[PDB]
């Protein structure tokens, strides 16, 4: 009932930069390896624990920020249902105690060796220590995200990742097949160990604050290839570029040094393809023409334009000169058509670029998808290797010179004209404390990379979900764009270069803003200097920042004039002074969490409107949705639940075990998994505008049996009890619960596996009717069992919520109970000293090792009935 | 758009060359043909459409840009044949140099001749070498400019005029990028014996009105007037872009000579304050030439540099002197004299100070020190109610003016 405090030890984790996934037959035939070292115990630092843990991570649930979580204490590597791992002696998955019986069973001890190894054909994550394999495995998740390896830690250890590329020595071996990141994994860029989701690194002069990271190809690893005629016109033309890209090949080929001759050798370099067409063998020329006319379909795939020109090629003939150099074997030598006087041309270079990327995808497609052979292949790519990229945009350069020179212009269809994002640019502000009601002062910001940022002062009821200076509460300056943004954002500024340090300003003697740049004041379009006049003072005002996707920025509030960078404005001649004055401490700062993380339903939000109906005899008291029948707010669909919790009784079987299943007005066979401890399930449902009543939630049933009741009437949407640690984002819904235990036995036949971590334990009614409207819908699940106490023919909802009316029959629903709706977003506050160690050169040599030594702890405000800190 | 280089090559270049050989009778002769500053407008343009570097032919020939590319033959025959009688640019500069200590009124080549020299070399500097952006560089050097713009204001400071002059406006707005670069040096050189030298067009000149007021010598001192709000309006618009480009190293490393540019134009401006006469007479070309002062740069230009120097000297002053000069701003409520307040707050210096009480105050001049400035050696008493004399008059003025 009432709140609860303890001392907690930080949990953070790391990634190696491995990315994988079951793509549409692209997934590098899924198999990899772990291999992990530790030369510590440090069981107890301080106080509580050591916390460290390996295990898999799918790149979609993980924001691990440092501080609250979803559980009791900090973000357990396994706390998250997307969240695969081991401690050494248990395994969390879904923040659930689950031993597993093994020889030599004990925690991380100094020098052992741990592993692990996956399948993207069928889910099967399995787990080996030293010595001998651990019982038990997982299986039955859903995978349509990436997969990394991750290793979890709280301090005092110095452990060491030895991956496998050269000096990771698998002591305990692999199983054939799994191999450390053999074709193309690492692509293009040196391995380097990464905080997970950074949002504050310390650079030499400053900490600096970090946007959000995008997904790096989070699916879609097979690739998009381009996706039929013969008229004569193209048919001559092709032909004639057969005859250009043949007589090039064997230009290459003899600048490589490659003679003709009947038999393929590498020592002499004979290959018989070294012969025009007039006698060149037949195969050789289907294989010339096929891909001469498929590169002539990619040119014109799409509606490019093309027709008459009178048929220039014969008109405005040229030929390259012929030395000795261009000498063959044969005799017939090599004559390049001297077409050099095309220039160039932007757009279809790039379109011709890229339809070679197509080329190189259909490639890839048949040598893996098709051939699935192994080198001792390559990756479907768009952008990974530039020289081998230069490679191919050079020889078809010289195609497409070849073909402008015949004379056959050729434009886009339409000058060749946002799915889920998840990550909005993260804003940064200052508490509400240090709020600026009346005074006048100076701060400034710098940024490293230039992008989508705004920086200036803003009124302290910023609401997140919102871009700043979208609404009235905000003056900031954006100059990427270049314009001041308010409720019509008006041209002001220019763009800055990665540099440009802005000093931002505010003066509420006379109700004036300006902004700086370069340490020099800053002109506006409209002749005036920053035209914020006549600015009502309100509450109070603050500083503000923003970060674009990727962006880098660095904020001096002034703490001392030292640390300023230019600080040449006129304000420190007169009354102006900077921001951070003089204090001990630094100022706390605050940020934003796209955690999805509940909330209560406003009283008054614009769109909606919720009643709390009175019962009578007729029916008993109900909670009544409302929505305006057009709003312009028929948006995702909505994540709403009641208040309160409901613990399943006791892990004590037949004891307390309790079922599970779903009643719309007959016995259906959901048969959806009771889970048996004590796992304490919200209310939960889902429902999609039909611009009508759309629901009211009620409380019935109450002559032997607990069941909630759930009307509707113009729509089909999911209505069922939900979980705990629902936090799935917003969009619409279907299959993203997953995961069921594989717990084994040194047989590997054990009888333990168990469906589980219902997170949306919701019956999809997608299924269950199918009918042409005026329904009246009344699902109604039941899971509260209910011990028959005073049976005597004729077990309320209420009963089981507030345990103060098991004996009370009757329903009831006092004010407690309320309909409450998911944001997707929320304010936070980072810790004012950040875990200063795990920063040993992020993984420095001989398998990177990463050192962390001191201790920092918070204290905490664990809510008993919400589960968080 | 910069396409001049290119696009007319082939025989415009011969025929606009033509006509500057036939440029000199446009000054050599003068029968009753006016149009000579509107005509040396028009011959300015063809500087900025200059293909041909022409400051030395043979390092022309060495560059890309006319008998290089084609064949000379067809062309014809010498590149200096065309126009034997060219003004070489060093010899131009002899040339103006030795007329700027004459500076005898329109020299008439000055309004023709000049413009060439903004208009071109300015245009070919950062093209050609002394400039850091394969061939040789054709053409000057930053110090040429540099030389060249010392005796342009040079040129201003002898052509006083005692009742007329209109043709200072062209040659001031035209010479706008040369003073972009502004190698600092000449702010030692030039700037401030010429703002010495208008210092000299105050005292005594500028207060002519008040020794006759002790109507008809006013309108007398109105039409002398006339000629020194023209000439504030010759060197205020070079001088308002060069304090833009140069505030920032004046306010970092405290320069001198910006101390005296800073008394000096404010004593201007104290002439300005209490004279109605000469507020008339800027009133009278600012609605003649109908000039916007917003590209340039109530909408005066005279507080404008007032306002953008103001910075500059009230960072020579210490944060110490704040609490002084609020006493000081009521000092002249009074209408007290200069010594009169000079005194009145060196007998009582010992007002100043509040270090230990405030500390929000003890941070300011806690940065104070810190600058390139040294301790209490410099700044003695004298020069610190010398500046209290100064800021505590322009504030003054300012708070009044400000209210429109």
């Amino acid at each position: 009932l009432l709140l609860q405090t303890n001392l907690i030890n930080y949990v953070t984790s790391i990634r190696p930069n491995i990315f994988v996934g079951r793509a549409e037959g692209s997934t590098q035939y899924g198999k990899w390896y772990f291999e992990v070292m530790v030369d510590e115990v440090v069981p107890f630092l301080t106080a509580q624990a050591t916390h460290l843990r390996v295990g898999w991570a799918l790149t979609e649930g993980y924001s691990p920020y440092p501080g609250g979580g979803e559980g009791w204490g900090g973000n357990g590597v396994g706390d998250d249902l997307y969240s695969y791992g081991f401690d050494g002696l248990h395994l969390w998955t879904g923040h659930v105690a689950r031993p597993v019986t093994s020889p030599g069973q004990h925690l991380l001890a100094p020098e052992d060796v741990v592993s692990c190894c996956l399948d993207l054909s069928v889910p099967s994550i399995s787990f080996r220590i030293n010595g001998c394999p651990v019982q038990g495995v997982f299986e039955a998740f859903n995978l349509d995200g990436l997969f990394f390896p991750v290793v979890s830690f709280s301090a005092g250890v110095k452990v060491r990742f030895l991956l496998g590329g050269r000096h990771g020595e698998f002591k305990f071996l692999p199983p054939p097949g799994y191999a450390p990141c053999h074709e193309a994994v690492l692509p293009r860029e040196r391995l380097r160990l990464e905080p997970i989701k950074e949002y504050r690194r310390e650079g030499p002069r400053g900490p600096h604050l970090v946007g959000p990271s995008r997904c790096l190809s989070h699916t879609d690893f097979v690739p998009c290839p381009v996706d039929i005629v013969l008229p004569p016109h193209l048919e001559r033309i092709r032909e004639k570029l057969a005859e250009n890209i043949h007589e090039l090949w064997a230009l290459t080929r003899i600048e490589q040094g490659w003679t003709y001759g009947p038999v393929r050798d590498d020592n002499k370099r004979l290959h018989p393809c070294l012969v025009n067409f007039h006698s060149l063998p037949e195969p050789e020329r289907n294989y010339n023409l096929q891909m001469s006319g498929e590169t002539l379909k990619t040119l014109l795939a799409l509606g490019c334009h093309v027709g008459m020109a009178d048929e220039k090629a014969e008109d405005n003939l040229k030929k390259t000169k012929l030395p000795k150099t261009y000498m063959m074997s044969n005799g017939y030598k090599p004559a390049p058509l001297d077409l050099s006087h095309v220039r160039l041309t932007p757009a279809q270079t790039t379109l011709v670029d890229r339809l070679a990327e197509n080329g190189h995808n259909v490639w890839a497609r048949d040598r893996v998808a098709q051939g699935w052979s192994y080198s001792a292949r390559l990756v479907p790519y768009r952008l990974l290797d530039e020289a081998t990229k230069r490679s191919n945009r050079d020889s078809l350069c010289q195609a497409v010179r070849t073909l402008l020179g015949y004379g056959y212009n050729i434009e886009p269809p339409d000058q060749e004209p946002n799915q889920s994002r998840w990550d909005r640019v993260r804003i940064f502000r200052a508490e509400k404390s240090y709020t600026v009601q009346s005074g006048r002062w100076y701060f400034e910001f710098e940024a490293v990379t230039t992008g989508e940022m705004r920086v200036g002062w803003a009124r302290p009821e910023l609401r997140p979900d919102v871009e700043l200076g979208a609404d009235e509460l905000a003056y900031v300056f954006n100059g990427h764009r270049g314009q001041r943004w308010h409720l019509g954002s008006e041209p002001f500024g220019r763009p800055w270069q990665s540099g440009d340090v802005v000093g931002c300003m505010i003066d509420l003697t006379e109700n004036t803003i300006i902004f700086t740049l370069n340490g020099e004041v800053l002109m506006s379009d409209s002749g005036s200097e920053t035209a914020f006049r006549e600015i009502e003072i309100g509450d109070g005002f603050l500083p503000v920042c923003s970060l674009g996707p990727g962006q880098v920025g660095h904020l001096n509030l002034g703490q001392d004039v030292s640390s300023l960078r230019f600080f040449a404005i006129c304000g420190l001649q007169e009354g102006f002074e900077p921001f951070a004055i003089n204090m001990q401490r630094p100022v706390t700062t605050w940020f934003s969490k796209s955690l999805p993380q509940f909330e209560p339903v406003p009283p008054e939000h614009p769109h909606y409107e919720v009643a709390r109906m009175d019962g009578t005899v007729d029916t008993p008291p109900c909670l009544r949705l409302a929505h305006r029948t057009w709003g312009s707010q028929n948006s995702l669909v909505e994540m709403l639940f009641l208040r309160l919790s409901l613990p399943v009784q006791f892990h004590q079987l037949n004891t307390t075990t309790y079922y599970y299943s779903v009643r719309v007005f007959a016995g259906q066979e959901p048969s959806c998994v009771w889970v048996g401890w004590v796992t304490p399930d919200y209310h939960q449902h889902d429902m999609n505008f039909d611009l009508s009543k759309v629901r009211a939630v009620t409380v019935t049933m109450g002559d032997e049996q607990g069941n909630v009741h759930s009307s509707l009437k113009c729509s089909n949407c999911y209505m069922v009890w939900g979980g705990d640690f629902v936090s799935p984002g917003q969009q619409g819904r279907i299959s993203h619960t997953d995961l069921v235990i594989g717990c084994l036995v040194d047989l590997a036949t054990g009888l333990m596996t168990f469906t589980a971590n219902g997170k949306e334990s919701n019956t999809f009614f997608q299924v269950e009717p199918n009918t042409k409207l005026f329904p009246a819908v009344f699902v109604l699940p039941t899971h509260q069992n209910v011990i028959q106490f005073e049976l005597g023919k004729q077990m309320p909802l209420s009963a089981a919520m507030f345990l103060s009316e098991r004996k009370n029959p009757a329903p009831q629903c006092p004010p407690r109970l309320e309909v409450q709706m998911l944001m997707p977003v929320s304010w936070s506050r980072m810790p004012n000293h950040f875990l200063q160690v795990e920063t040993r050169r992020a993984g420095e040599r001989l398998g990177w090792a990463v050192q962390c030594q001191d201790p920092l702890t918070m204290m905490a405000l664990h809510i008993p009935e919400e589960n968080r800190c | 758009h910069q396409f001049g280089d290119d696009v007319i090559l082939d025989d415009v270049q011969v025929s606009c060359y033509r006509t500057l050989c036939s440029i000199y009778s446009l000054g050599t002769t003068k029968n009753t043909y006016k149009l000579r500053p509107a005509l040396g407008e028009c011959l300015a343009r063809l500087a900025a459409a200059m293909p041909v570097a022409f400051l030395e032919p043979q390092l022309n020939e060495y560059n890309a840009c006319v008998y290089t590319t084609k064949s000379p033959r067809e062309r014809a025959n010498s590149v200096e044949e065309m126009c034997p009688d060219i003004p070489v640019l060093d010899r131009l500069m002899a040339d103006i140099g030795g007329l700027a200590e004459s500076g005898a009124r329109y020299p008439h080549v000055i309004e023709i001749t000049l413009p060439m020299l903004c208009s071109y070399l300015p245009r070919w500097w950062e093209r050609g070498p002394e400039a850091p952006p394969a061939p040789p560089p054709c053409t000057v050097t930053s110090d040429h400019l540099n030389s060249l713009l010392g005796n342009i204001l040079r040129i201003i400071v002898n052509n006083l005029g005692i009742d007329e002059a209109t043709w200072m406006k062209r040659l001031a707005v035209f010479a706008q990028p040369i003073v972009s670069r502004a190698r600092p040096e000449l702010l030692h050189s030039h700037f401030i014996p010429t703002i010495g030298r208008l210092r000299k067009r105050a005292g005594k000149v500028v207060a002519e009105e008040e020794q006759l007021r002790l109507e008809e010598g006013e309108l007398l001192v109105r039409d002398e007037f006339s000629v020194l709000c023209r000439d504030l309006y010759a060197l205020y618009p070079l001088l308002i872009r060069y304090v833009d480009n140069n505030r920032a190293h004046w306010l970092t490393e405290p320069n001198a000579n910006a101390e005296e540019l800073f008394r000096m134009v404010g004593e201007i401006f104290i002439y300005w304050s209490k004279s109605h006469n000469f507020k008339r007479e800027e009133q009278n070309f600012v609605v003649q030439n109908e000039i916007n002062n917003m590209s340039f740069l109530q909408t005066s230009l005279i507080v404008a540099t007032l306002k953008k120097m103001l910075p500059i000297g009230l960072n020579m002053c210490a944060p110490t002197d704040q609490d002084l000069i609020m006493l000081a701003k009521t000092r002249y409520a009074l209408k007290d004299t200069d010594e009169e307040v000079r005194e009145f707050l060196q007998n009582n210096l010992h007002l100043q100070g509040k270090v230990e009480g405030s500390p929000s105050l003890r941070w300011q001049m806690a940065l104070y020190r810190g600058l390139p400035g040294r301790e209490e050696d410099a700044d003695d008493p004298e020069k610190i109610v010398r500046r209290v004399q100064e800021v505590s008059a322009v504030l003054y003025h300012l708070e009044q003016t400000e209210h429109p």
